[PDB]
RNA sequence: AGGGGAUCGAAGAUGAUCAGAUACCGUCGUAGUCUUAACCAUAAACUAUGCCGACUAGGGAUCGGGUGGUGUUUUUUUAAUGACCCACUCGGCACCUUACGAGAAAUCAAAGUCUUUGGGUUCUGGGGGGAGUAUGGUCGCAAGGCUGAAACUUAAAGGAAUUG
């Protein structure tokens, strides 16, 4: 059992939220990783890479492993989650729920001609994590990932199509690689395009609306 | 701005600019003085025929202990001495 | 990199600034970068002047005072149980002891 | 966004700033949903109903937040000259 | 080493070279 | 707009006064202050008493649209108000934590003291920055009491008022639970003067 | 000194708009300026603008909202062909369904779109989104 | 070392909390309560127990002690809270303003009495 | 350094290594059928799946 | 090249120190330190931050000038002045806080307004060495300055932080 204890964990296991959708229109924080796997049964794991990272000490050196897992349903959605630990297995269940917590959504556009079912990011996307510059331009129909292997994995997982890629900095140290992307592919919903000027009314967050269900 | 210049009309100071910059290079370097053509005891070719003086014990540098059993050659075309290293386990006893 | 902002000394605007020499070695030290030390003392003592004071004519006359003016190096100040060192974040405070 | 027919697409309209009307991330935890109720000649609270307001993380950050909803609800009327358009 | 006695080092190196070398001249 | 009867009647105008709450800060300065009014000489500034009355009305507006009086919280470590947020508490949900903060008490669910407020309330910005942090971490918004030094900084709309005085603090918490509670109806008549002395929500030495 | 008021223009517009202000001062008001605002304000970027008369050159204040992403100048002013304006907007533009690159033709200042209508070219001013 | 450790920090502490109306401030009469209200594995530390609980007692007996809130004690607590003077403090003695505060009310348009007083520099 | 050694034992191993020779075997098929024969053997044969589906694992 | 040559003082003589000590330390000590006339063109000549122009956050202190204020003091209680006080301003040497911003971090109101990449302009760099060497010019009385390679060699020191 789940037995939750948060606002919004009591609420996901009343089923009183439905979607994510609800979580991310009013900025939801997410703590607890039940209410990802059952409001999005179909995210799949994917660990990118395992490397230790040793500590000096008085005598010798102790191993962890940092465990890279990003996670993501074919279909919108994207997280990646970097966690280390003494061994690789306990550090890749590790991984996993930070993963899982820490998912965004994705804005998919056209490249132009909007047949239906977008295929590609709706502007250019930009995220500088360190050194790194990873860059998003969309492509046409028929282009694919053109990106990295590391990145078209990321990109395959977050429901991407046609997309170019552009890089700098070391792109061959992949931890922040996979951030910048991150950044970038998250920033698909900061930017503010003309189909997007006019004016919402400010829908009541669901903790106001749905109060009477409160522990104590 | 930027450093270089950005008139419409200074297209000369920015190919003379990457003129001067461009043999920092190396490759740029070499093609243009021709140092093959004068240097590399080949002459800017892949291979060259000449024949062999003698055979050469030399040591392998850290960290390795070996010899290496290679052959000091004078080639044709230019004269000039050389060093080649004898590849297989082996093969010195068929240069003779 | 830069230890410090200053990083040496108070010349801001000047490039010089007419060096002084350490009252221990002598050693040409800016004066900007001087450790400037005032003393002020009494001219004999605080506690041996009971001694002097039943033998002096003119009553509590003035037990004048000695000044002084220091001028240590970075070497000769951190030597001898001075300003000496203190950590990365502490070495922000302008304000003496 | 649309597709070519009707058929909406882009899931997560996301929010509006009130006062620099960009729009709010869904990690901005730095933003504020504001309700404010309204009362109606009884000076008795009316449960349920807003005057609703939201802000962004980057005001809050710079501390504007306060000056914001000054003008944001005088413009409204549930406030008084408190914010002066002229400076 | 140090960058002042390897300068050092070379400029009684050159004041070396330029004396045999008048004496072919 | 508002029935004027929520306007500043002339019997609570002198509370105020007599609370020194018009007393303002130093030269000292916060840009982010435009409620300064007419400074006296040797460096006195003075707070309009009218803008704090309707700053002090929509900070119970917003109480009072909080559907469970629970998920009001309001935090005090300054000497001068734990006396004042128990008292407020006591009359309201608005579950109160006094003395220390212990950070973490918003994040971190496995605390002890977990609490997930729909609204906080914080006597001083500056000896509750800790306070104001999180609910800039976790999506809460603030409502503090805010001299013309305070950090406006993280911090929803705030009360022109004098923290440094010794009653300016307590009537202002008084007010606040005043009108709180005549908008969700525990008092009816707005004319009738809530008998609790404002002289309860105070600090005592002993 | 300075040699682009435009540029000084719209860097104090780019500079107000990433602080999240409704306004901003603009010195000192040249002709190119109004007709880049004018373009800006057809299509819902900026809104009112106003010009301050004084009888040194001219000020503009302007009233923003938070629907301009960027607006620059792209020195120095390239001519820019017929065939030429698809690299420009592919090069400074987020997507190819929004955004506007100012160009100068000998028919008034327009956006790439305008002169694709039009099917005339000329000089290339600048770019908002 | 005499310095008591936590499981005589705590386990005094637990006590005073709860057992206030209870034993007294002489250790030998604490520790015959201890042996058989408390399950204590070891005599040494019964010993230890009703020491700091001593120790405890006699400071509770002069003024209180700040860690330690028995419910019987804080009845000052919620009695001194509700202490009101019938005086009403906030009322009017006789109010004194200076000549800012004069103009200020009548610019909210209030009709207040103003014993003005100018204090300047 | 030195160029001097030990050229009297070049090829100390390889004149050394036991003569093992190749044992006669059936011919594999050429061109198409070995695609044929290479399919069958990693995509519809489970045959080496011990945990990670390995081709060749030494004897165990 | 003179004048000067009181101090200190590259060379050196001694006394130490030391296994050695032609070093550090102690006593002396010439060229110089000083100056006039003429050369030298270097410095970690450092803010290791080219210059010009624009905009973007708060705070106090100070220097020069100025503005206003029944403000204070001294003169002739009393004017003007001058010196202080308060508020503001223009220019300047700086400092304090924070990061929405930048950076590789250290840090930075500039090292911000840069993959959302364009204000103008000058100079410099392209793995570490060989090497600021060789060579040819050129300036200088000289010391050397300016300019300035190649052949050949080879995966091997930090700007920065972390743990020991
Ligand atoms: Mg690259
Ligand atoms: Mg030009
Ligand atoms: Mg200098
Ligand atoms: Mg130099
Ligand atoms: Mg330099
Ligand atoms: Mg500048
Ligand atoms: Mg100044
Ligand atoms: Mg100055
Ligand atoms: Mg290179
Ligand atoms: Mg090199
Ligand atoms: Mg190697
Ligand atoms: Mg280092």
């Amino acid at each position: 059992g789940w037995v939750p204890v948060t606002k919004l964990g009591r609420l996901v296991k009343a089923g009183k939220i439905t979607t994510i959708e609800e979580i991310f229109l009013h900025s939801l924080p997410v703590k607890e990783f039940q209410i990802i796997d059952t409001l999005l049964p179909g995210l799949q794991d994917e660990v990118m890479n395992i490397k230790p990272v040793q500590k000096q000490t008085r005598a010798g050196q102790r191993t962890r492993f940092k465990a890279v897992v990003v996670v993501g349903d074919s279909n919108g959605h994207v997280g990646l989650g970097i966690k280390t630990a003494k061994e690789v297995a306990g550090a890749i269940r590790a991984g996993i729920i930070i993963a899982k917590l820490s998912v965004i959504p994705i804005r998919r556009g056209y490249w132009g001609t909007n047949l239906g079912q977008p295929h590609s990011l709706a502007t250019k996307t930009t995220g500088k994590c360190g050194s790194v510059t990873v860059r998003l331009i969309p492509a046409p129909r028929g282009s694919g990932i053109v990106a990295s292997p590391a990145v078209k994995k990321l990109l395959q997982l977050a429901g991407v199509e046609d997309v170019y890629t552009q890089s700098n900095g070391k792109t061959r140290t992949l931890e922040n690689t996979l951030k910048a992307a991150f950044v970038a592919i998250g920033n698909t919903y900061g930017f503010l395009t003309p189909n997007l000027w006019a004016e919402q009314p400010l829908p009541v967050s669901p903790l106001d609306i749905y109060s009477d269900e409160a522990s104590a | 701005g930027k450093g270089k210049p950005r008139g419409l009309n200074s297209a000369r100071k920015l190919r003379v600019h990457r003129r001067n910059n461009r043999w920092a290079e190396n490759n740029y370097k070499k093609r243009l003085l021709g140092t093959a053509f004068k240097s590399s005891p080949f002459g800017g070719s892949s291979h060259a025929k000449g024949i062999v003086l003698e055979k050469l014990g030399i040591e392998s540098k850290q960290p390795n202990s070996a010899i290496r059993k290679c052959v000091r050659v004078q080639l044709i075309k230019n004269g000039k001495k050389v060093t080649a290293f004898v590849p297989n386990d082996g093969c010195l006893n068929f240069v003779d | 990199p830069k230890k410090r902002a200053s990083n040496g000394r108070n010349k801001k605007g000047r490039g010089h600034v007419k060096p002084v020499r350490c009252v221990n070695c002598s050693k040409s030290i800016p004066k900007d970068k001087a450790i400037k030390r005032m003393a002020i003392r009494n001219i004999v003592e605080a506690a041996a002047v009971r001694d002097l004071s039943e033998a002096s004519v003119y009553p509590e006359y003035a037990l004048p005072k000695t000044y002084n003016k220091l001028h240590y190096c970075v070497s000769c100040a951190i030597h001898a149980r001075i300003v000496r060192v203190r950590s990365r974040e502490d070495r922000k405070n302008r304000a003496p002891p | 966004m649309e597709n070519d027919k009707g058929q909406l697409v882009e899931l997560y309209v996301p929010r509006k700033c009130s006062a620099t009307n960009r729009i709010i991330k869904a990690d901005d935890h730095a933003s504020v949903q504001i309700n404010v109720a309204k009362v109606d000649e009884e000076g008795r609270a009316i449960p349920g109903e807003y005057v609703t307001y939201a802000l962004s993380g980057y005001v809050r950050s710079r501390g504007e937040s306060d000056d914001s909803l000054n003008r944001l609800a005088q413009n409204d009327g549930l406030l008084k000259n408190v914010w002066s358009y002229s400076r | 080493m140090r960058a002042k006695w390897r300068k050092k080092r070379t400029r009684r190196l050159k004041r070396k070279r330029r004396k045999v070398r008048a004496r072919s001249k | 707009s508002l029935p004027a009867t929520f306007d500043l009647t002339p019997e609570d105008a002198q509370l105020l006064l007599a609370a020194n709450t018009h007393l303002g800060a130093r030269n000292v300065q916060v840009h982010q202050e435009p409620y300064v009014f007419n400074a006296r000489p040797d460096g006195v500034h003075v707070i309009n008493v009218g803008k704090t009355w309707e700053k002090l009305v929509l900070a119970a507006r917003i109480i009072a649209a909080i559907p469970n009086p629970e998920d009001v919280v309001a935090i005090s470590s300054r000497t001068f108000g734990q006396r004042a947020v128990l008292k407020f508490a006591a009359h309201t949900g608005a579950t109160p934590i006094a003395g220390r903060f212990t950070p973490g008490s918003f994040t971190n669910y496995i605390t002890r003291s977990f609490k997930e407020p729909r609204l906080v309330i914080v006597t001083d910005p500056r000896s509750d920055a800790q306070a104001i942090k999180e609910a800039s971490y976790v999506n809460i918004p603030v409502i503090a009491l805010t001299d013309l030094d305070s950090p406006s900084e993280f911090v929803d709309v705030a009360i022109p008022c004098n923290n440094r005085g010794k009653h300016s603090i307590g009537l202002i918490w008084y007010l606040l639970a005043r009108e709180v509670l005549r908008l969700r109806g525990a008092l009816v008549d707005r004319t009738q003067p809530w008998s609790i002395m404002p002289d309860l929500y105070f600090y005592r030495d002993p | 000194t300075r040699s682009s008021v435009l540029a000084d223009a719209l860097n104090a517009i780019n500079n107000a708009e990433k602080t999240g202000k409704r306004q901003v001062l603009i010195r000192p008001s040249s002709k190119v300026i109004i007709k880049f605002l004018q373009v800006m304000q057809k299509h819902g970027y900026i809104g009112e603008f106003e010009y301050i008369d004084d009888h040194r050159s001219g000020k503009i204040v302007v009233q923003l909202n938070g629907r301009l992403n960027k607006c620059g100048v792209i020195s120095p002013r390239f001519n820019v062909k017929i065939g030429d304006i698809e690299k420009w907007t592919a090069n400074l533009l987020p997507a190819r369904q929004f955004g506007y690159v100012i160009l100068t033709t000998s028919a008034g200042i327009m956006d790439h779109e305008e002169a694709r209508r039009k099917h005339v070219s000329g000089k290339i001013l600048g770019f908002v989104y | 070392g005499r310095v008591r450790t936590k499981t005589v920090k705590r386990a005094s502490k637990a006590l005073i909390e709860r057992y206030y109306p209870k034993l007294t401030l002489d250790f030998q009469t604490n520790k015959r309560l201890c042996d058989e209200i408390a399950t204590i594995q070891s005599k040494r530390l019964r010993n230890k127990i009703a020491g700091y609980t001593t120790h405890l007692m006699k400071r509770i007996q002069k003024g209180p002690v700040r860690g330690i809130s028995f419910k019987l004690q804080e009845e000052e607590r919620e009695r001194k809270d509700q202490y009101v003077p019938e005086v009403s403090a906030l009322d009017l003695s006789r109010l004194n303003v200076d000549n800012q505060t004069s103009d200020l009310v009548k610019s909210l348009g209030l009709k207040l009495p103003l014993s003005v007083i100018n204090v300047s520099a | 350094a030195k160029v001097h050694g030990s050229l009297a034992r070049a090829g100390k191993v390889k004149s050394q290594t036991p003569k093992v020779e190749k044992t006669e075997k059936p011919k594999k098929p050429k061109g198409r059928a070995y695609k044929r024969l290479l399919y069958t053997r990693r995509f519809v044969n489970v045959t080496l799946v011990n945990g990670k589906r390995r081709m060749n694992p030494g004897p165990s």
